[PDB]
């Protein structure tokens, strides 16, 4: 279960980094 | 403990373990969908690589 | 202050001003080059979510 929730966690990690993608695109500017 | 009560419970307790086999399926289950995350995972260890 | 003092100071200063141009140019440019790599890995990925 513990390894079930970091996968979880790694597709969460994805979406944060998705999330820094987005930021980039900003330091751009 | 009575027999008699100690031969409900291990009615209960087997119930018990049946459930506990039931939440290992469950865990199996779990894994493959990690496993699937895993997948997804895969493209971004080609970007690594 | 004793003027020899504020000059010392005010040259520090100044100096310290331009090491920290180069110091910010060279981190957002790192920073960059790895932020595209990421953005290419986050983008397939991204779809699939």
């Amino acid at each position: 279960w513990r390894k079930e929730w970091d996968d979880i966690e790694m597709l969460m990690f994805g979406d944060d980094a998705h999330s820094m993608k987005k930021m980039i695109q900003k330091i751009d500017s | 403990k009575g027999p008699k009560e100690l031969e409900s419970i291990n009615a209960s307790m087997k119930s018990d373990i049946e459930n506990v086999r039931q939440e290992v399926s469950s865990y199996k289950e779990k894994w493959l969908r990690d496993a699937e995350i895993f997948g997804k995972i895969t493209s971004i260890f080609k970007e690594e690589l």
